[PDB]
């Protein structure tokens, strides 16, 4: 048995349904926005969009409106599962508790029939007397609301009409009417019928079946006023009320096919119309006193690809799409001087349809970094995701190789430190920072001749400065200097340390303590040390009296950061690290718990400790590699506890989350130094400093993923990372019409330089293909290799071949023309980027599509349209066949580990081949014979192989353990209700075993790995206890949520572990956490998820 | 607001002071700083564009007290029983004051030489100098495998000779490749024709 542990790096983002009501409250005004399987529920406030709940559903959202049954205060709201659960909820808000309780739930599958083309339509009747459900050819479920169900027990109507396109309730109509398209050999035709809830049958409908355009795909019930439908097709949109029939040919919307429409008054006098290219259109009725009289429709603008889209208020429009980023536009009454209305007020990330994925350690951390193409015709792009903090930029100031920060309130009354000190080489230079703004003002009592290793405000309303040759203790409000302490021996101090109340430096091989009396410096203790200081820290924490009790020491030639008493200077303890290089950095802060104490050595290991306030003996001894410049830790404090901050090559924000020590990324350049800052003009900010320039922002903490956009305005297909020549090389394709005519300038179109292929080999809308080059630090397009006339390129790799050095982008393309289905003609054409230019190095006509090449131990293997061949890499570079495979249908996905070969099959779903070199051919090792659709296939281990069929399920394949033994065994199986559209190993991050990222059609970014046996048993008990706890919002059962779903296959899941679930377990009280954990303690259990929440 | 400041002074007393902590730490000559002040100096007074020639600075200092070294060892005493522990303690002091002038210069480490990986590591460069004027190309090269040939092979005829002695020298051939290149096969053809009589005799 497999165990594997699934969870979800990034939600879905892709909005695959929305619809507005009042749904919160009866004067809310609402915005549920259904992405795949989060449910969305906004307040449609007079700006943008406040979220209130989002909640997860048990199931892909196939359905969603928003109802009001009589009597009802406010909009109930129906969803329809993929898997059929049918439910309907309603929103309970009880002050500061918030619920979505289950009015009513069912599962309305069907045992058998053939799901219709077209896809699961769910109605509602205006009056709300039934939910009209088209899931399947040739029926029509409806499921009673007066009837006040609590099941949704539901009954079909036969349908004397196979083919359904789209269906509505009419408005205006006694009975509950249908009005729907149907595709019958005559054409198609628009019918109504009447649904009699008492005699559970249809009845001959108002206005009788007509003949409309072929290609009527929408029908939009038109509300009381006109009554009657308004059916759009590809040419013409026509309105039907019986005797009516207005039809109009707007020249404009032929160009591109209307997909979504949205009502956006209550009368039906304007309706809002998305096409598949972006476009919107405004469909107005003119009434005439109330009939229709006309029909017009005006081009609005354009918008994302809009899968969905509402009319919220005031011209607000929000423009859901699946293809793109989901919107917020604004309508304008006057056009914009380029023809448009719409202007864009807001953007929501999606992460379209991921097609093609790649983890790159870009920036050359240990830090895996996505890059995805993301999105689709118009709105292709490619995506870049990492884990890191963010913050914002505001003050910049340009002062070259700066050696110090330091917060000081200069306004003696204020708490707020309003004066930035900085240190150079040989002196200091303030920054009065008044406001915004920033400026060099000079603050009596400090020296503008001298280094300084510290300053600060300290006690008695006092600050202090400490200078590389002596200290001063300036009292704020009068004057200057009234306390000056230097060495005896006047040598400068080499090392120091400070805090509020007193001080401890260091002058060579010996230290000194003292400690600040007001207009006073009083020095205490003395010690003789064997070796020189490398650094201090005496910081008080949880002090409560006034004074710190301990101290920290690094010395030189005896590496060991020990620790002192403070009043005495005695060696409390002396702890050796190893290496010849001296610590830099060493502090002690609370994280929460008790003091700690971070010591770190000049190549970023760094070491934390679990510190008493009696004995301060270190222990614990536990190390972390950080960067590899020497490093520097100070702490800012923010709202809920001490966060420290490292300083390198790498800046690292350092803290504890559910008493985890946490190391995360910040995605900056470099930082030298920081301070805190939390001026009048900037709230608890940082300070930080870099080789050039002093950079200021602030730091929201929520460890969210961050995601950069680069727009190709095309269609991205593959992405592979050629790191010896700092680019990635995107398969990209632009939809040109007429010879052919660029719709609109894509990244192809923009690239620095540019070529055609020119091959001697093979001698409305097309799709043109290119090799886009793009640099992997300003991600802009290098180079964009236009592809042959009508050739596609699918499948590209980054390898170098055989035995030549030279690192190739290898990709391979099918001719496409119209009159085939299967392509007969491609090839393999290998470049060379290089001096900005890509070279066809080499090319090889195959009779097939190649759809997918990976390379293989020095070779290439390629997939033509049912074969696998592998190709070697001559001497003279070209592609020199050595083994074919055929036994496959269609050979769509490789993957590779070592000897051996995963293919991912259309439909005989996946293969192991070896090859065996001693022999020089394929060997079809094992085969997993049932009939998976693959979407994606990986190997996770060994003997390990994940799967992904297009039902959205995933599933572990495994060589078991005679002719049985040719059997890949099914150890795995699991409902993602994702569509995986690429798996790879990498790891977002800095208990479980590998880890695969997979990207899905919805936006899903999903993280796969490997548990031992007895976690994953503990898991498994810990998941039956929270779905006995955790109650889902439809009622829904975890357990037949992700259980194996296919259209001749139903199983339950096993060897995986929803790690969304698991994940879970954090969010619920107390309480219901020993209801979980009945049967060790729950503190063990929080320790384990948290753990497991540590790998994403 | 904030007129410049003048970086001259920076400058230019840096070389004299890496030169003479350079003189310090070489030879055990005494520190006046207590090597922290310094390696703050190493931190202040090198920047971008500062550390490569500086580099170069620190490098031919060091790099001529290693051939300094030389000169005892050329020679023509064959003592193996002194010679190699002449080697060895040339070899303890090479290592401690490499050792800390990493000490110092770890700022340039975590600068540009940990930092990126362009030139060899103090450690790198420190054990080519040695090698090359110490240990390799020089008959003490051959004279000290012979003679660790003798005090094994005197070793592997009952009495033990110096544990320590054998394993620091074996550290020093391995470190430098000397026990990895061809210098493993004295051992090993010695060990042969030796075992070889000891195996047949005692047949």
């Amino acid at each position: 048995m497999s165990y594997n542990y699934v969870v979800t790096a990034q939600k879905p983002t892709a909005v695959n349904g929305c619809v507005t009501g009042h749904f919160t409250s009866a004067e809310d005004l609402n915005l549920l926005i259904a992405k795949n399987t989060r449910l969305e529920i906004y307040v449609v406030t007079a700006e943008g969009l406040r979220p209130v709940k989002e909640v997860g559903m048990y199931g892909k959202i196939a359905v969603m409106e928003l109802f009001r049954p009589k009597g009802e205060s406010k909009d109930l709201l129906f969803i329809l599962t993929a898997k059929y659960n049918a439910c309907i909820l309603e929103y309970k808000q009880s002050g500061e508790s918030i619920d979505i309780i289950t009015r009513a739930h069912g599962n309305v599958q069907d045992r058998i029939g053939r799901p219709s083309e077209t896809g699961i339509i769910g109605i509602i009747d205006p009056e709300c007397r039934m939910i009209g459900l088209r899931l399947y050819d040739g029926l029509f479920k409806v499921i009673p609301l007066d009837r006040d169900n609590k099941e949704l027990k539901a009954f079909n109507i036969r349908l004397e009409e196979l083919h359904v396109i789209d269906v509505k309730f009419l408005y205006g109509c006694q009975a509950p009417t249908i009005c729907f398209v149907y595709q019958d050999p005559q054409g198609r035709h628009v019918k109504t019928y009447e649904v009699s809830l008492r005699e559970k049958e249809f009845n001959k409908g108002p206005w009788k079946q007509e003949n409309v355009e072929a290609e009527a795909s929408m029908v939009i019930a038109v509300p009381e006023p006109f009554g009657g439908a308004i059916i759009i097709g590809q040419e013409s949109i026509t309105y039907h009320n019986g005797d009516k029939y207005l039809a109009i040919a707007p020249p404009i919307i032929k160009q591109s096919t209307i997909v979504c429409h949205n009502r956006v008054d209550p009368n039906g006098s304007r309706y809002l119309l998305g096409d598949m290219e972006g476009r919107l259109f405004m469909l107005l009725l003119e009434k005439e006193e109330v009939t229709l009289k006309d029909l017009r429709v005006e081009l609005l603008g354009e918008t994302s690809i809009a899968e969905c889209l509402t009319y919220l208020d005031n011209g607000v429009v929000f423009v859901g799409s699946r293809l793109g980023d989901s919107q917020l536009v604004k309508l304008n009454v006057d056009s914009n001087e380029q023809g448009s209305y719409v202007v864009a007020m807001e953007t929501f990330t999606n992460l379209g349809p991921i097609v093609d994925m790649c983890v790159v350690d870009l920036e050359r951390q240990g830090q895996g970094q996505l890059v995805t193409c993301s999105g689709a015709f118009k709105e292709g792009s490619l995506r870049i995701i990492r884990n890191g903090i963010g913050i914002h930029e505001h003050a910049s100031i340009d002062l070259p190789g700066i050696k110090g920060l330091w917060p000081l309130r200069s306004d003696p009354n204020r708490e707020t430190d309003d004066t930035l000190v900085l240190s150079f080489v040989g002196q200091t230079r303030v920054l009065m920072l008044n406001g915004e703004e920033v400026e060099e003002t000079e603050l009596m009592g400090f020296v503008d001749d001298q280094q300084t290793f510290f300053c600060g405000n300290v006690a008695h309303q006092q600050l202090i400065q400490i200078t590389s040759a002596s200290v001063r203790l300036v009292s704020q409000e009068p004057k200057a200097l009234v306390s000056e302490w230097k060495e005896p021996q006047a040598k400068n101090i080499s090392v120091a340390s400070c805090n509020s109340s007193q001080v401890v430096v260091a002058v060579g091989r010996a230290l000194y303590y003292l400690q600040i009396h007001p207009q006073e410096l009083r020095q205490i203790s003395h010690t003789e040390m064997e070796h020189e200081v490398a650094c201090l820290d005496i910081t008080p924490l949880g002090d409560s009296n006034g004074l710190s009790p301990l101290c920290a020491i690094g010395l030189w030639t005896d590496i060991s950061a020990r620790i002192l008493k403070l009043p005495s200077f005695e060696l409390l303890h002396k702890e050796m690290l190893g290496g010849e290089i001296i610590p830099r950095s060493i502090l002690m802060t609370t994280f929460e718990s008790s003091h700690y104490l971070l010591c770190a050595l000049g190549d970023g290991a760094l070491f934390y400790f679990g510190l008493n306030i009696e004995t301060g003996l270190l222990s614990d001894r536990k190390k972390v590699t950080l960067g590899t410049q020497p490093t520097v830790l100070r702490t800012f404090r923010s709202l809920s506890t001490t966060n420290v901050f490292a300083c390198s090559d790498r800046p690292t924000v350092i803290y504890s989350s559910n008493h985890k020590l946490v190391f995360s990324n910040v995605n900056l350049k470099e930082v030298n130094y920081m301070c805190p800052l939390n001026s009048d003009g900037y709230p608890d900010s940082l300070a930080l400093a870099n080789n050039s320039t002093l950079t200021i922002g602030t730091i929201d903490e929520i460890q969210k993923l961050h995601i950069r956009t680069v727009p190709l305005y095309e269609s991205p297909r593959k992405i592979c990372y050629q790191e010896v020549s700092q680019c990635f090389g995107v398969l990209s394709s632009r939809i040109e019409v007429q010879g052919t005519t660029a719709l609109r300038p894509s990244a192809s179109t923009q690239a620095l330089s540019s070529s055609v292929s020119s091959s001697k080999l093979f001698s409305e809308e097309v799709e043109v293909h290119n090799l886009l080059i793009i640099d992997q630090h300003t991600f802009e397009v290098l180079h964009a290799h236009q592809f042959l006339q009508n050739e596609y390129a699918l499948s590209l790799v980054s390898c170098k071949l055989g035995k030549d050095p030279n690192t190739y982008f290898i990709v391979g393309t099918a001719m496409v023309y119209p009159e085939e289905a299967e392509p007969k003609q491609g090839r393999i054409v290998v470049f060379q980027y290089s001096d900005g230019k890509l070279q066809t190095v080499a090319e090889k006509e195959v009779k097939g599509a190649v759809y997918s090449m990976v390379e293989f131990n020095g070779k290439l293997l390629a997939s033509i349209n049912s074969t696998v061949r592998l190709y070697e890499w001559t001497t003279e570079k070209e592609l020199r066949t050595e083994c074919n495979h055929y036994n496959n249908i269609m050979a769509l996905y490789l993957k590779t580990k070592g000897d051996f070969i995963l293919v991912g099959d259309l439909m005989r779903s996946v293969l192991l081949l070896a090859y065996k070199p001693m022999e020089g051919n394929f060997e079809e090792i094992a085969r997993d014979f049932n009939p998976n659709w693959m979407s994606a296939v990986e190997i996770l281990d060994d003997d390990n192989f994940l799967g992904a069929e297009n039902a959205f399920n995933l599933f572990v394949c495994q060589k078991d353990s005679d002719e049985e033994r040719q059997h890949l065994q099914e150890v795995g199986l699991f409902h993602l209700g994702e569509f995986v559209n690429v798996f790879c190993h990498g790891s977002l991050v800095m208990p479980t075993q590998g880890s695969v990222l997979f990207g899905t059609v919805n936006g899903m970014i999903g993280l796969v790995t490997s548990l031992s046996e007895s976690w994953y048993n503990l898991l498994l008990d810990m998941q039956n206890r929270l779905n006995k706890v955790i109650k889902s919002v439809g009622k829904i059962e975890h357990s037949f949520w992700r259980s194996f779903h296919t259209e001749r296959k139903t199983e339950p899941a096993t060897g995986f572990i929803d790690g969304d679930l698991i994940e879970s377990f954090l969010d619920i009280s107390r309480p219901k956490m020993q209801e979980v954990v009945a049967n060790a303690t729950a503190d063990d259990l929080i320790k384990v998820v948290e753990e497991l929440t540590r790998i994403h | 607001r904030d007129r410049p400041r003048l970086p001259d002074n920076y400058t230019q007393d840096t070389w004299r002071k890496l030169h003479e902590a350079v003189r310090a730490v070489q030879s055990s000559t005494s520190i006046r700083y207590n090597l922290e002040e310094l390696y703050q100096a190493v931190e202040n007074l090198c920047s971008h564009k500062v550390s490569p020639m500086l580099y170069k600075q620190l490098r031919q200092a060091c790099e001529d007290h290693v051939q300094a070294q030389i000169l005892p060892f050329r020679e023509d005493s064959l003592d193996s029983v002194l010679f190699l522990k002449k080697i060895n303690t040339c070899w303890q002091d090479h290592c401690r004051q490499m050792i800390m002038i990493r000490s110092i210069f770890l700022f340039l480490d975590r600068t540009y030489v940990l930092q990126n990986s362009t030139l060899p590591s103090i450690w790198d460069m420190g054990l080519e100098l040695f090698r090359t004027h110490i240990i390799s190309d020089k008959m003490v090269q051959s004279k000290t495998i012979d003679g660790i040939l003798l005090l094994i092979e005197r070793e592997r005829s009952g009495e033990a000779v110096d544990r320590s002695l054998l394993r620091s020298l074996l550290g020093m051939l391995s470190d430098l490749q000397v026990y990895k290149d061809s210098f493993e096969l004295k051992f090993l053809e010695e060990t042969n024709c030796l075992y070889a009589a000891e195996g047949q005799r005692l047949m």
